[PDB]
């Protein structure tokens, strides 16, 4: 059945599971043509495919070329994003292949479900949480070797960086969603938070800045702050 | 013209024979059916007076056999059986006719009602779908469930439809997901109707003999099959001409012969939404769909 808060640390128990985010798939600028009409531009997209145990990310980039003559493309996006999911399964030996799948929006069950006809024993699930995930294209490396890809592209990340030495899964996906969430509330300032001190850096091989346990809590409590403001401003309460 | 004799009625009892029905009293002198129309199969159903749950029935043709109708008080019910004794069955016939102790099946000379919702409906198919090769007839009440039912316990009381799942591997070609789930016109026309029933006119015969299940017996799961075999049709960018015309012709009539009092549980409101306005041939059934809005509109 559904992911809710209610079941909400299964996603911590030791059943392989992925959730499958297709926000970001199909991706346009609008623009003016010359004549006066609307034109749409599509910009080069991804598929969120995340392991929220591990934080293996599993990104899969979905260049321009793939809308190329291409009809009722928001349509299209969600069987193109099924059909990636299923090949990332196919692609993984059998001890790897998830027990669930976990879609963040309900459209992408039936293209799923359809292209998963061959793993009958892989369960299709959505969720009733609000997830943040649209907002991974606010992380600066991942927006990057999306938009620099000249062709499809598969590419492989850990989002948590090296946090799983020391708290655990729970915890870092509660991190990972705080951050994330803050950065789709108000980008510039969740992106200054994280950046305002230079003396942080971020590993090559890392996402996030190589924060001590402590300045994560300043880091964590800042976001909080940030995420209760925007709500007082977007509702005036 | 033929007959249904019946040995008697001790229970009270509603008896329906297709579209018809009439209150027979606890041992009221009935005795049996007259001047069926040869031709067509046949529906003689009962409703105990006493428990309106469970509706049952027979499905027949007299070409292929005397039938009559005995109440067994064992088993409680009313049981077609066959008589091969055809001396002994004009014999009863004649008796039972002079006494006048028969109703007539009241055919109006005007009306096809019952030739339009059995046009393709025949014995030999009946009987594939309801398995019992010992009688001439089928049984069908209101309890009995579909073999795909089963999947989702006792195989012998099994209605035998065939299988229609729109998220199945016989539905979805592999390299075709996303155009065959969206064009079911592969799985209706070469799965389905080449492959499995050969014509259209041995589906349209599953799809009205469903329908007549859920009508005269409340079946669920015939309601289901109903529904499933116009949403495959309706779903499909390539049809025959034929067939949508056809189509229109079978569905009003079965929704002209509906009860009124039963559009609730009798009419899937997403399948008639979606085929009356969303699928590819929301445009080829103008019948259906002005009888529909005419008499149904609250469910659109």
């Amino acid at each position: 059945g559904a992911m809710n808060s209610s079941n909400y640390a299964e996603l911590f128990n030791n059943d392989i599971k992925l959730f499958v985010d297709d926000t970001n798939v199909y991706r346009v600028t609008v623009h003016k043509t010359f004549e006066g009409n609307v034109a749409t531009k599509a910009i080069n997209g991804c598929i969120f495919t995340l392991n929220p145990k591990t934080g293996h990310l599993f990104l899969k980039i979905i260049h321009t070329s793939v809308w190329a003559g291409q009809k009722r493309l928001s349509q299209l996006a969600k069987w193109k994003t099924a059909e990636e999911v299923s090949a990332l399964v196919r692609s993984l030996p059998k001890e790897e292949q998830p027990k669930q799948i976990i879609v963040t929006r309900k459209a992408m069950l039936d293209p799923l479900e359809v292209h998963m006809l061959d793993f009958p024993n892989i369960a299709i699930r959505p969720t009733e949480l609000r997830l943040p995930f649209s907002a991974a294209m606010s992380i600066d490396k991942l927006s990057d070797v999306v938009m620099k890809a000249t062709e499809p592209q598969m590419v492989l990340f850990n989002i948590y960086d090296d946090w799983l030495d020391r708290i655990s899964s729970y915890t870092a996906f509660s991190r990972l969603t705080l951050l994330l969430r803050a950065l789709k509330t108000n980008e510039e300032s969740a992106k200054m938070i994280l950046l305002s001190d230079p003396t942080i850096t971020i590993k090559s091989y890392h996402l996030w800045p190589s924060f001590t346990d402590e300045q994560w809590i300043t880091i964590e409590s800042q976001m909080r702050d940030l995420i209760l403001t925007e709500y007082g401003r977007k509702y005036n309460v | 013209m033929n007959t249904v004799p019946f040995t008697s009625a001790p229970i009270e009892v509603t008896i329906g024979i297709d579209q018809y029905s009439f209150n027979v009293k606890e041992n009221q002198p009935f005795h049996g059916i007259k001047d069926i129309p040869i031709g067509h199969v046949h529906v003689i159903h009962f409703q105990h007076a006493d428990n309106s749950s469970m509706r049952y029935g027979y499905w027949f043709d007299c070409r292929m056999g005397n039938f009559y109708i005995q109440y067994d008080p064992k088993d409680g019910l009313y049981k077609m059986m066959e008589e091969r004794d055809g001396a002994k069955f004009e014999n009863i016939v004649h008796n039972f006719k002079e006494r006048q102790m028969m109703v007539s099946y009241p055919k109006i000379d005007e009306d096809d009602t019952w030739y339009n919702l059995t046009e393709f409906v025949q014995m030999d198919k009946i009987r594939k779908i309801v398995r019992k090769d010992e009688n001439q007839f089928s049984y069908v009440d209101s309890s009995m469930t579909t073999v795909q039912e089963n999947e989702l316990s006792d195989p012998a009381h099994s209605l035998n439809y065939t299988v229609i799942n729109f998220k199945s591997r016989e539905a979805i070609r592999p390299g075709h997901e996303m155009e065959d789930f969206l064009d079911k016109s592969y799985y209706l026309n070469t799965v389905m109707l080449q492959g499995i029933f050969k014509n259209s006119s041995n589906y349209f015969g599953e799809l009205q003999f469903a329908f007549l299940n859920a009508m005269f017996f409340g079946n669920y799961g015939s309601s289901l099959q109903w529904h499933a075999m116009i949403e495959l049709i309706c779903s499909s960018a390539t049809v025959p001409k034929h067939m949508l015309d056809k189509l229109d012709e079978i569905l009003y009539y079965q929704i002209k012969t509906l009860p009124e009092q039963y559009s609730d549980i009798l009419l899937n409101e997403r399948v008639w939404n979606i085929c009356l306005y969303s699928s590819f041939q929301k445009n080829s059934l103008h019948n259906t769909e002005k009888i529909m809005e005419n008499k149904y509109p609250e469910l659109l």
